[PDB]
């Protein structure tokens, strides 16, 4: 039914973002009044960008995300550079931060008013994500149970804040910058707690029968977590300074050691396993874009392989998480953010200019779902503003990403396009191939 | 920092007129709030140390005589000296001090004017003690002329000299106004030997004729 | 009185440090800043820094900062200016100065000059030798006698006639440098009827080497 | 593709490969344990943060002085209900404080038509103080009342039977609290036999009522020595002051008098405060209000103003009216007595537009010394940065640092801040953020190269810069 749906949606959506942004969104916006706005600016952006998304997600219908929509839009190059983009920049970042706010969270009561000591956030960061790449390693029988109770968490935390909000009204603004460089690193922030829709919204539709019920599922879930979004802020922004909320890198746990007395064993422990259930859930869901890159063809052969006595796969992961646990080079959580931030918005453009360069291309093709062209007419542009503005508000990282970006030709010539013949180069190929299944125990999947 | 410029560099002058120095700043050394202008003036007159006259502006300093004014505001600043004396030859130069550290003005040569006057001039042979060391040196003295243009040509048994010699100047004398000038010829022994008149003669423009002073050995 | 007084002269080989010192009398010493000033040959006067005797605190102008170093002993009224690293360039004369008010610039009192010079050359004691006019000497009524000082090194000479007492008529010519070594002259006239009858003496001396000399002028 | 399942089941010969994958499944667990081992030394031996001390209500930044409400308002809106409407400049003030010059009912050098409990009705009913009082608790003033008792007389404890008098306070402070004021001035304690022991008497009632109410008291006073007896069986007693009011009228003497102070107290709690009464405008010069109102938001203690001062108000300007009282000049109407001498620019409505302006500097800093916890109650250590210059450093543990430079010398500085003698745990950067300036034409957010910096006469700085490990 309808309803359950909904529930399914808005646990799927709500993430750990919540617990970094506010921070980001306060800092960039300036006042309380405007970081408001900002979060309801993002809802009705995640609006129509899920809306958009409940299209590719019923016409294409191909697995494992947007790479297998690229494959019908753009094959070929454009379709590696989303796939490395998505495994190099966008699954890494999004780890490294969850990760991160893991480890400040877990850290801060031992740091009540100094900051955490960032050399120690940073190991405590890696503890995580390698302790849940070896329970992902080891048994997906175990690391499924590890996702199925933290979801719990997550709301237990981000109600709990609400309802302490409300007790403190029951006993109980300007907007001071406005620039349209810092309003852009505002939304940058305030985005990335929306930022479930584009990787799993289609999961609804095989719950969820007609094809008219997944945007009212989309429409009325939106809303429910703009609200819940709106009013953490309103619980913090009623129990805080923003010269607090400003120099804290864990802002719940400022507002839990105000109300609860208790504050150790409740706001760290809550939050923090939440975010273990989130570096957990991209570690699980990881594999599917592996086993897909590689049976399409762009990706190496022995990142397909599974250990065969647990069926696990082993070197999708050991990639995954090695990738993640570089980004400890990186300098400041919210520079990682706008660095995801950038990427991130910019392959949804490539998705919905190619969602309406295909409505050219090829009409009338059989779609369930066909949206109103006046919503991306507005979302394409709200994609390019955003990218546009932090050319040059935000340089450094972009550049970068880029050199990832340009460093993805080479590897698409030699891995995929030129298919150079040399015997040497292909046995030397086999004989790295098979030293990595030998030295992890790893054999190809069923055909 | 403020940078003064000053000028003239030289201002010569006759005795009793009255005379200008302008500093020039880069900066106005007016301070608003307090409605005075933060500029002195000192004179160094030739071998001794500065000496205050003037500051802010215009106040005199105690044992500074009345006939120096300071004037000016903002960054024209004016030293002037009413009816100028023989004592009064000198640098001059304006410091600001609206800051620390403070900066000053390369200064004002003030010189003095008077009626021309020919030197007297002297020769003295070489000293009875110097002729031990191998060399000699003879020596030609010109006192109390005006102006400072002269010129000085040494004959040794009628020929004439330009090796080896060596002219200096006073700076004008504070109670006459006049120059004098310092002229030397160094020689070895065997040199001095080897010539019998030696003569130095003087060209100023208070005559046609050179001055002549000689002596035989 | 307020009187500021400092060592005449300064020899310093190029690269070495050099403390050149300003003993106060007359005032209270710790109520009043000292400065420092130089003077470049032909260049203008400059300013160093100053310091506080109270409690040795010191500011100096950027073109000296680390380059100078003030101190300060209150058990002598001194205020001693270290300077360090010196080129000829910084070949100059040295004036301590003090304040009107405590610590603003403007300088009613200044020491009598340190002149600090910069060579390798080495200290050289001057060599004196009178001069007598000679032939047809007493044929006028006044009459003019000279004192040559040659091959002396550093800069500062002084020559005084009869200890001070012909203060009356002196003309001394700036020194020339020769071959890294100073030469000056010195001048008085008197009456004619004074000096066969009387002495007469250039008192040479020299502060950087210590000699005091009095050669009497007498006839050929 | 590869190597199969059918091959590589048989591939694993136990001397090489399993024996191998033994070892590196052992070193990743070792290598592991090792990075939970550094980390949890890194949490060891890394410095604990230093525990907030708590503060007192009066801590957080400035009282704020109403010595008449008459005078505060223009006439016949001069009563509590009047005051009522103004809070919401005060709340602008970010004052965290109030103090109503005595509003009990005293008729003049009368010991028995005197009272302290009644108010004088001229200024409303105790209706009307309930209500003000419930308005400023609700927008965050605290308000203190002021009960010196003849304070329309000459000698404000009267010349006689000092302990009736004595004895009027002792019970007027426990009505008043039931009340619900958060504290009491009194002044003129100069003028009061056995002073130190009725300051203790009354201390003792107010904190024995709760720990979050203050007794200020204030005294005519400039010596330090004085000063300090009336503090030392008092120690959680404010007690204005008239000893920086000395202050030689070219600063020259303040640099001094403050760390004096300070020292001689032992970094205790302070208010400062250029008197127990008088506005600011009262002693200094006017070059130097900036100046001051820079100094005295960021010392430690709790900073005192008089009506006005956020304005640079002037009992002289406008002649006539009395130095006890200047009319508050809210806007060009407010004196109308003599009309047209108000200029637009002396005036609340005049400067509040105007971000060059005294009340724009005084709201500004108001701010600062009641967020930032480096002014709200850290350490302070002067230093010599410069001839004129009293310079310090505002810090605590690891937020952010302060270093306030205010060149109370005529002369500027042209050579910038070169300080002797820094303590090790709190030496100067190489650079530091322009907060504010006390003069226009500064670019305010920019660094600033402290060994090339440039004060004018009279320009107070206030530097802000990140701390270092
Ligand atoms: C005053 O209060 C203190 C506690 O703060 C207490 O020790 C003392 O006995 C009290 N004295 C009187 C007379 O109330
Ligand atoms: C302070 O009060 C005393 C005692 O009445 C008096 O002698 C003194 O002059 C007063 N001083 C000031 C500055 O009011
Ligand atoms: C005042 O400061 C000095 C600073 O050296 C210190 O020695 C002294 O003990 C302090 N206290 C008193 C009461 O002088
Ligand atoms: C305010 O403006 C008047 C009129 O222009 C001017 O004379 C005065 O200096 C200004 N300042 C004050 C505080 O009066």
């Amino acid at each position: 039914t309808l309803l359950n749906g909904v529930a399914i949606i808005v646990g799927t959506i709500i993430g750990s973002g919540i617990f970094v942004t506010p921070t980001g969104v306060l800092k960039e916006a300036g006042s309380p009044g405007l970081a408001l706005v900002v979060w309801a600016a993002c809802g009705v952006f995640s609006i129509v960008g899920a809306l958009c998304y409940a299209e590719l997600g019923t016409t294409i219908s191909k697995s494992g995300g947007d790479y297998a929509y690229m494959l019908e839009v753009y094959g070929s190059l454009p379709a590696f550079l989303k796939l490395w983009i998505e495994l190099l920049i966008i699954r890494p970042s999004s780890q490294y931060i969850v990760a991160l706010v893991f480890a400040t969270y877990l850290l801060k009561p031992l740091f009540p008013t100094c900051p955490v000591p960032e050399e120690a956030a940073k190991l405590v960061a890696c503890l995580c994500v390698l302790l849940l790449t070896a329970v992902n390693c080891y048994s997906v029988k175990a690391a499924t149970r590890v996702q199925d109770a933290f979801a719990a968490a997550k709301l237990l935390a981000l109600a709990l804040i609400i309802l302490l909000g409300f007790v403190q009204i029951g006993k109980g603004f300007e907007g001071t910058k406005l620039d349209v460089g810092n309003i852009v690193l505002a939304l940058y922030s305030g985005l990335f707690a929306y930022g479930g829709w584009n990787y799993l919204n289609f999961v609804t539709e095989e719950m969820i029968n007609p094809y008219r019920n997944l945007p009212l599922a989309i429409i009325i879930s939106l809303p429910i977590v703009t609200l819940v979004y709106v009013l953490t802020n309103l619980a913090y922004f009623t129990t805080l300074s923003t010269e607090q909320m400003l120099s804290s890198e864990a802002v719940a746990v400022d507002f839990g050691n105000y109300h609860l007395g208790v504050m150790s064993w409740i706001i760290p422990v809550f939050v923090g396993l939440s975010c273990f259930g989130s570096v957990n859930g991209s570690l699980f869901t990881s594999s599917r874009l592996f086993f897909v890159g590689s049976r399409e063809g762009h990706l190496p052969s022995i990142l397909s392989m599974i250990h065969p006595q647990l069926l696990t796969p082993v070197p999708s992961l050991v990639f995954t998480c090695v990738m993640t646990l570089l980004y400890a080079f990186s300098k400041d959580i919210f520079s990682v953010i706008n660095f995801f931030s950038f990427f991130n918005w910019l392959c949804v453009a490539l998705a919905i200019i190619g969602m309406i360069w295909l409505r050219h291309r090829k009409p009338e093709l059989e779609r369930p779902i066909k949206v109103n062209l006046a919503l991306p007419v507005f979302f394409i542009l709200a994609c390019l503003f955003l990218i546009a503005v932090s050319f040059w508000k935000t340089p450094v990282e972009c550049g970068i990403g880029f050199t990832i970006i340009l460093s993805g030709l080479p590897v698409y010539f030699f891995g995929v396009w030129w298919k150079n013949k040399p015997k040497w180069l292909l046995q030397g190929i086999f004989s790295t191939t098979v030293l990595c299944q030998k030295l992890m125990q790893v054999v190809p999947q069923e055909t | 920092d403020i940078v003064l410029t000053q000028s003239p560099s030289s201002l010569a002058m006759s005795v009793g007129q009255k005379v200008t120095m302008n500093c020039k700043s880069s900066q106005s050394l007016l301070n608003n709030n307090n409605q005075k202008n933060y500029l002195a003036w000192y004179q160094q007159k030739p071998g001794q140390s500065p000496k205050l006259l003037v500051y802010f502006t215009s106040t005199r300093e105690s044992g500074v005589p009345d006939r120096f004014i300071g004037s000016g505001s903002g960054t024209d600043f004016t030293l002037t000296i009413s009816s100028v004396q023989a004592e009064d030859l000198a640098l001059y130069y304006c410091q600001q001090h609206y800051t620390i550290p403070p900066t000053f003005g390369g200064g004002t040569k003030l010189e003095i004017k008077r009626a021309d006057a020919a030197p007297t001039v002297s020769i003295f042979p070489p000293s009875s003690e110097q002729l031990t060391s191998g060399g000699a040196s003879v020596v030609c003295f010109l006192n109390n002329f005006y102006p400072k243009d002269i010129n000085v040509k040494w004959k040794i048994d009628g020929s004439e000299r330009q090796n080896g010699v060596l002219n200096s100047w006073t700076d004008q004398d504070s109670k006459d106004s006049t120059y004098s000038m310092s002229s030397t010829l160094t020689l070895t022994k065997d040199e001095y030997e080897r010539h019998n008149s030696y003569t130095c003669e003087a060209t100023h423009k208070t005559s046609t004729s050179p001055i002549v002073k000689s002596f035989n050995r | 009185e307020v009187q500021l007084q400092q060592s005449g002269a300064e020899l310093v080989k190029p690269g070495a440090s050099v403390n050149l010192s300003c003993k106060a009398s007359g005032y209270t010493f710790t109520n009043y800043w000292m400065h420092w000033v130089r003077l470049r040959p032909g260049q203008g006067l400059e300013w160093i820094g100053e310091i506080d005797p109270s409690d040795s605190y010191s500011y100096y102008s950027q073109n000296f900062k680390g380059k100078a170093t003030l101190t300060v002993d209150q058990s002598s009224n001194t205020a001693y200016l270290q300077l360090t690293s010196l080129t000829s360039e910084d070949s100059a004369v040295y004036y301590c100065a003090r304040g009107r008010q405590t610590y603003y610039p403007w300088f009613p009192y200044w020491g009598q000059g340190t002149l600090v010079t910069v060579s390798a050359a080495k200290t050289t004691p001057p060599s004196d030798y009178p001069l007598a006019p000679g032939s047809a000497a007493q044929t006028n009524s006044m009459v003019t006698l000279g004192c040559l000082v040659k091959g002396y090194f550093p800069e500062p000479v002084t020559v005084t006639w009869n200890s001070g007492s012909l203060s009356s008529g002196v003309h001394t010519f700036p020194a020339v440098l020769q071959s890294d070594l100073y030469t000056l002259s010195s001048s008085v006239t008197v009456p004619s009827s004074t000096w066969p009858s009387e002495t007469v003496t250039c008192n040479v001396a020299h502060p950087a080497s210590s000699t005091k000399v009095d050669k009497k002028i007498v006839p050929r | 593709t590869g190597l199969s399942k059918e091959e590589l089941l048989k591939v694993a010969g136990s001397p090489g490969w399993v024996r191998t994958r033994w070892a590196l499944l052992l070193l990743f667990w070792l290598g592991w344990l090792g990075m939970l081992a550094g980390a949890v030394v890194i949490i060891v031996r890394a410095p604990r943060c230093r525990e907030l001390p708590a503060q007192k209500w009066w801590h957080t930044g400035a009282l704020y002085r109403i010595g008449d409400l008459q005078a505060f308002q223009g006439h016949g809106a001069g009563n509590l209900a009047g005051l009522k409407g103004r809070l919401d400049y005060l709340s602008s003030l970010k004052v965290k404080g109030l103090v109503l010059g005595p509003i009990h009912k005293n008729q003049k050098d009368d010991v028995a038509q005197t009272d302290l409990l009644q108010i004088d009705p001229n200024f409303g009913s105790k209706e009307d103080f309930d209500s003000l009082l419930q308005s400023a608790k609700k927008k965050s003033i605290r308000v203190i009342l002021d009960l010196t008792p003849n304070y329309r007389g000459e000698n404000s404890w009267f010349s006689t039977q000092v302990d009736t008098v004595a004895t009027k306070v002792k019970d007027a402070l426990e009505f008043w609290l039931q009340a619900g004021v958060d504290g009491f001035q009194v002044r003129d304690i100069e003028n009061l036999k056995d002073a130190s022991s009725f300051l203790a008497e009354w201390q003792n009632i107010t904190k024995g009522f709760s720990e979050d109410r203050l007794l200020i008291a204030g005294t005519n006073s400039s010596d330090l020595q004085q000063i300090l007896s009336l503090l030392e069986s008092n120690k959680d007693l404010l007690l204005t002051s008239s000893y920086l009011s000395d202050s030689g009228s070219t600063g020259e003497h303040t640099k001094s008098l403050v760390t004096q102070y300070l020292n001689a107290t032992g970094n205790r709690w302070c208010s400062w405060s250029l008197s127990q009464a008088r506005l600011l405008t009262s002693f200094l010069p006017a070059q130097l209000l900036r100046l001051y109102q820079l100094m005295l938001f960021t010392l430690p203690g709790t900073p005192v103003f008089s009506y006005g001062d956020e304005i640079g108000l002037d009992a002289a300007a406008l002649p006539g009216q009395p130095m006890e009282a200047p009319v508050m000049l809210w806007d060009e109407s407010s004196f109308p007595d003599i009309p047209g001498a108000v200029s637009a620019n002396m005036t609340v409505k005049g400067q509040s537009e105007d971000p060059g302006s005294l009340l724009s500097l005084f709201r500004r800093l108001s701010d600062q010394r009641s967020k930032e916890r480096s002014l709200l109650h850290g350490d302070f250590h002067a230093f010599s940065a410069g001839p004129g210059l009293f310079s310090y450093i505002r810090h605590w543990d690891q937020n952010e640092r302060f270093l306030v430079v205010l060149n109370f010398g005529d002369v500027g500085l042209s050579a910038g801040l070169q300080a002797s003698d820094l303590p090790a745990s709190a030496s100067l950067p190489a650079k530091a953020d322009l907060l504010l300036s006390t003069q226009p034409g500064r670019e305010e957010g920019s660094p600033l190269e402290l060994e090339r910096l440039k004060l004018e006469p009279h320009e107070g700085l206030l530097l802000r810069f990140p701390y270092a490990a």
